[PDB]
């Protein structure tokens, strides 16, 4: 399965027919959804992909980034602030922005340096993305190769066109748990592994309904 | 007050203006001259090369 | 006397900008000279 | 070579002992510049300035 | 076989080899102080850091010259690990990261016993 | 008229001069407005069609759901705050959620009830409109006909045509209105009934441009 | 098309030496393309052409836009007496007791009612707009953006290597403006004031009055 035919789709049994043409199934992650008839055209669908495949890879760094200062905050580990959101305006803090609660390790004091330096050295990697760089030019854009992939694990392609399903299932599951973070914190206000505990404490009480009527016009 | 003055000689304000209508006297009519060179610009050689100067 | 202020600007810059856009205006080539 | 040339007396001004400021409370001293008047508004109101 | 691309511009591959190989090389003192003729002949530019510099002729040919090599490589590995070795626990000594010992002359000093 | 070349367009006299090469007057509800260029593909065009559609009958039943509430408020129904924007968070009321004021009618307290026997519901049921099944699965997917047309409405063959572009002129101006009910319960706060009763009360004084100064940012 | 340096393959990039290659149909003939299109909106050429009277015309009234919004704020700093400078604080002129004076001149056009306003702008609006898409007086069968004639009347866009020139220049303009305009946008929803107000503090103190100090004005709480 996954590839063909017969592979698993959106609708489970209740699938064959709504099943465009075009999504035949012999890329990654193609379950045949396109309700809103978007990718149509080969030549857009194309670089949907390239899309898809880069948001997936930045939640999946986006998911773990946003937990594990709040989970080493559980093991009593002294951050200055743990929560997800409010941890960008603490190099505005008098201590200013150590890496962990360690005033020897980075030591940040100014936004403006810190930013500036992202915009050279990001700037130019995500160049490299397009065009070519050090590691190589001439390469699949998505799947590019030998630098990126020291283990060796881009061989036997059988392997090699599963371990994408891997990829981007994984990943697809993360910009969902992504989008779930801004939206459970632009509502409750606390960070996603206290909003657990929330819910875990009395599950029945502890829900988005609590807060549903919240958004009100009060006019 | 006797009479009414600048009283503007020692303040030290830039380029002597006090009124922010000199500012625009300053700089409309400056704007103006700079219209008339940059239209008439066509005649004046097109020296869009790599050495073309009053060179030795 | 603020209405006299304003029209020594004006022929002021009037003429300092005759000089400064006058010797911009390809003046070296404006020569008996022949190369 | 001389815009780092600049740099030299300023860090000499902040960091290295400072320089003769005549204008010290009660005779001149040598004080160290702390807090320098950068504004472009200040600094630029000198050159516009009829002399 | 690795077509790769240049880190600012658009090409990669070898800047010049030309620069620090062959007879036309970098030396230890510039054109006006050390002609291409003073050079010793056992040294030509055929291997890196060539740069000619040997007042004191302890090598003879290049095959004594070779086992020197292993001697120069070698110290310079070791030796590049120890410059991060000493710096960067005294930084650390420094800044607050209790090492206690961080210092590299009285580290052992301070495990004894 | 209503088909053919010669239909009725979204600007009358100027519209002739810049109309889409395709859009026909094949389908419709055409009048020729596709200015953005988004339906040039002839498949996409497909699915826009499907998605105008469905989102009018929602809306069909919504803007006649979000009035007679308030309608019924004003011939002396006894309602627990029948005003459809806030009419959500009475089931948080101590009576449960009573359906017109009695307590043996529905009588609801738990949402997790309704909440999870509406998505295994709306679930087969929204699958079976785009698959096929117990009600019939070889018909078109906008108008399948047979166990939806009882009445036998769907005949005549130049009748059914123009009972289309009434059922989406219809549709598209209640899409219009509950588009229209969202903003003007977003800005005022009230029922749009309460808002067509205050704007009868005086028309030149209470408008939209009384409300016109609300969101001024205050910083 | 000769080698105007704008045209053809040879055309600047939008990063420079790291962009490579175009798309197969941005080919290089069509002014301000630099080749932008990674997510690929316009693959359609039928869609390609919609998008270019949708990015002209919106370039067309940003640039008025950007100049709108800050010459009367501008002239309002050195004594003009309006009723508000500030370009979002402006509409709300007509509410007040003296009407929107133009200028704040009260012998000016002193308009009281805003029904009026609004009544006599859809119907010059909705003829105008209806005859940009065809016909009209001024001009019958021309250019769906580019109409000349009574539209070009000092008669600078008529050699076709100078013309093909200025678009360069015009859809360029307009693509300054319509990022800055929408700056006005955002820089009014968080700070709250004019913006030349905005300038005038950044000039203040330029390492405390950037943005960062309202980085925390949009906390959850
Ligand atoms: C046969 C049963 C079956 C059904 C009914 C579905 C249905 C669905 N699958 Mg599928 N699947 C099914 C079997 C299977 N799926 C999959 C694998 C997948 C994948 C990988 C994915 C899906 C996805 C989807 C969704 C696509 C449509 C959608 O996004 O709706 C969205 C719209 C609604 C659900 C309706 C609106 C929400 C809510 C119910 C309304 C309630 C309103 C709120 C209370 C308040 C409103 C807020 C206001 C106030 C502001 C849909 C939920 C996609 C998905 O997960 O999308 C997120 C997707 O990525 N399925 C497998 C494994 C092979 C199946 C095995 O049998
Ligand atoms: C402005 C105040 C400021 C100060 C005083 C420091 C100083 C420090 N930084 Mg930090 N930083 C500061 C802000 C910032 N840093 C960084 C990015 C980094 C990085 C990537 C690293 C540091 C490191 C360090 C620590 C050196 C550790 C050591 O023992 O030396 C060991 C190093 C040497 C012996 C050689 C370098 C000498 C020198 C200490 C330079 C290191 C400092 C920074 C690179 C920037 C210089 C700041 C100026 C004002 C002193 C030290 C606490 C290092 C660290 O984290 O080690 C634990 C390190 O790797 N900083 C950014 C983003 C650009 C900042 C902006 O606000
Ligand atoms: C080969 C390089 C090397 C250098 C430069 C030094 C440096 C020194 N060691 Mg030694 N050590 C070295 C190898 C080693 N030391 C030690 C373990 C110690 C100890 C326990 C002590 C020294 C001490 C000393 C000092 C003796 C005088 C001197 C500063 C003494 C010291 O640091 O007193 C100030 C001391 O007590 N070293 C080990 C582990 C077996 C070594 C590995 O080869
Ligand atoms: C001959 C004159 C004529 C004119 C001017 C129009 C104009 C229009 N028709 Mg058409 N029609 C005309 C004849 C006819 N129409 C139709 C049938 C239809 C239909 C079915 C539809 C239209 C629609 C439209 C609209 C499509 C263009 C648009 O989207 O505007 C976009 C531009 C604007 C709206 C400009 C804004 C004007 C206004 C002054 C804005 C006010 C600004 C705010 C006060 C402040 C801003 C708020 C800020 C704070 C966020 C437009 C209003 C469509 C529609 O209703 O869309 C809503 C539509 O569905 N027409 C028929 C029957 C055949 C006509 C007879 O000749
Ligand atoms: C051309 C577009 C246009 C825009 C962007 C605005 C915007 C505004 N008008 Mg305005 N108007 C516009 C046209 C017109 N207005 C008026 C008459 C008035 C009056 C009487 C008043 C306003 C007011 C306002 C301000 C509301 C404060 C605010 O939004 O908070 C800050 C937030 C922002 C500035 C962000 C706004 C951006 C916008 C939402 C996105 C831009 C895209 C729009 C959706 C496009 C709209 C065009 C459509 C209608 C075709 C706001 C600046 C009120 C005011 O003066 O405020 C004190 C007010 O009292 N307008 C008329 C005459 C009928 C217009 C003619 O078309
Ligand atoms: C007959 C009255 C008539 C009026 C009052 C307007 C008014 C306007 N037209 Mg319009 N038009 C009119 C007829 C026509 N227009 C157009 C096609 C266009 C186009 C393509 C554009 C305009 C634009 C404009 C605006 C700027 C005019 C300008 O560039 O001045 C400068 C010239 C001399 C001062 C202005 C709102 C422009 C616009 O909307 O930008 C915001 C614009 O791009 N008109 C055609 C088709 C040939 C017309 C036919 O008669
Ligand atoms: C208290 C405060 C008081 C403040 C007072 C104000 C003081 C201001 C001081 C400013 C001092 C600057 C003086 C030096 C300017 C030098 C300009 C120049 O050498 O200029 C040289 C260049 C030449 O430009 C080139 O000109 C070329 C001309 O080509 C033409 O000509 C070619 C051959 O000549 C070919 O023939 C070709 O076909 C043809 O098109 C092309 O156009 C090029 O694209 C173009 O880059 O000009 C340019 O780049 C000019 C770029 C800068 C322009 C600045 C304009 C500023 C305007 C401010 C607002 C004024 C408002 C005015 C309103 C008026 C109405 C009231
Ligand atoms: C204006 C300064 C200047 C310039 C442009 C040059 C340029 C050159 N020199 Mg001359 N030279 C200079 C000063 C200068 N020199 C001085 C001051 C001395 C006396 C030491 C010499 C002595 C000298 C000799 C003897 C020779 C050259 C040679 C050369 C050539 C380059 C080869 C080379 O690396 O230089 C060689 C010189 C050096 C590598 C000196 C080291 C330079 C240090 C590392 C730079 C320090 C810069 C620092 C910021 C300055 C401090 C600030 C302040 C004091 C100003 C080139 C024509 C060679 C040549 O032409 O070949 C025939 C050559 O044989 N130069
Ligand atoms: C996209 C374009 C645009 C838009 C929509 C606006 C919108 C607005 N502007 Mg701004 N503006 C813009 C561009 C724009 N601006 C640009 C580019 C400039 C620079 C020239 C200005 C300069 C400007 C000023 C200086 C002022 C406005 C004002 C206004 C407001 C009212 C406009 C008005 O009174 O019209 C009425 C204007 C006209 C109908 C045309 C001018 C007619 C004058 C009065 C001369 C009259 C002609 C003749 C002598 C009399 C007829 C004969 C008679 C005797 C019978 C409104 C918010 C006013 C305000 O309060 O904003 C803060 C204001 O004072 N605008
Ligand atoms: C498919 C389809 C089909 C049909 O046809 C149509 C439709 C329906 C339309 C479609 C759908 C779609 C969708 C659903 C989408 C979504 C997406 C997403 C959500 C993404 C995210 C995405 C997301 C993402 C990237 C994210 C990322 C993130 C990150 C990096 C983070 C970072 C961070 C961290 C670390 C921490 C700190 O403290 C801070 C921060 C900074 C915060």
């Amino acid at each position: 399965e996954f590839y063909g035919p017969n592979r698993a789709k959106w609708l489970g049994p209740y699938s064959e027919n709504a099943t465009p043409a075009y999504l035949t199934g012999e890329f990654p992650g193609d379950y045949g959804w396109d309700t809103a008839g978007l990718s149509a055209d080969p030549e857009t669908f194309k670089r949907y992909r390239e899309l898809e495949l880069i948001h997936a890879r930045w939640a999946m760094l986006g998911a773990l980034g946003c937990i594990t200062p709040e989970l080493l905050a559980k093991s009593g580990t002294q951050f200055g602030e743990a929560v997800w959101f409010k941890a960008g305006a603490q190099i505005f803090s008098e201590g200013g922005l150590d890496y962990l609660g360690n005033p020897s390790l980075v030591h940040a004091q100014n936004i403006v340096a810190t930013l500036a330096v992202q915009v050279i050295l990001m700037g130019l990697v995500e160049g490299y993305r397009v065009n070519g760089g050090p590691a190589g030019e001439g390469l699949d854009p998505l799947y590019p190769g030998e630098s990126f992939d020291p283990l060796g694990l881009a061989d036997d392609p059988d392997t090699f066109a599963e371990l994408k399903v891997k990829e981007i299932k994984n990943g697809r599951l993360a910009m969902f748990s992504m989008f779930g973070f801004f939206v459970q914190a632009i509502v409750t206000g606390k960070g996603p592994i206290q909003n657990l505990d929330d819910h875990l404490s009395n599950p029945t009480v502890n829900n988005a309904f609590a807060f549903a009527t919240k958004f009100t016009p009060s006019a | 007050l006797v009479d009414e003055r600048m009283n503007g000689d020692g303040t030290g304000r830039p380029f002597g203006v006090n009124d922010p209508v000199l500012g625009w006297v300053l700089l409309g009519v400056f704007g103006t001259m700079w219209a008339i060179w940059f239209i008439g610009q066509k005649d004046l050689g097109d020296f869009e090369d790599a050495d073309d100067g009053l060179k030795l | 006397m603020l209405t006299l202020k304003i029209f020594v600007y004006t022929v002021v810059t009037f003429f300092v900008c005759l000089f400064i856009f006058g010797f911009l205006s390809n003046d070296p080539a404006r020569n008996p000279g022949k190369n | 070579m001389l815009g780092l040339g600049a740099w030299l007396l300023v860090w000499k001004a902040m960091y290295f002992g400072g320089v003769y400021d005549t204008w010290a409370p009660g005779g001149g001293d040598v004080r160290v510049i702390t807090n320098p008047t950068t504004n472009a508004a200040v600094i630029f109101g000198y050159l516009v300035k009829s002399p | 076989g690795k077509a790769t691309r240049g880190w600012l511009g658009g090409q990669g591959g070898a800047a010049d080899l030309d620069k620090w190989y062959g007879p036309d090389r970098k030396l230890f003192l510039p054109s006006g102080l050390y002609d291409r003729s003073e050079i010793p002949e056992y040294l030509n530019g055929e291997l890196a850091g060539d740069y000619g510099y040997d007042p004191l002729g302890l090598g003879k040919d290049p095959e004594t010259v070779a086992k020197y090599r292993e001697n120069e490589l070698l110290h310079a590995r070791w030796a590049m690990l120890a410059a991060a070795g000493i710096l960067i626990p005294e930084g650390l000594q420094a800044n607050g990261a209790n090492i206690k010992g961080g210092t590299w002359f009285e580290t052992g000093a301070e495990m004894l016993n």
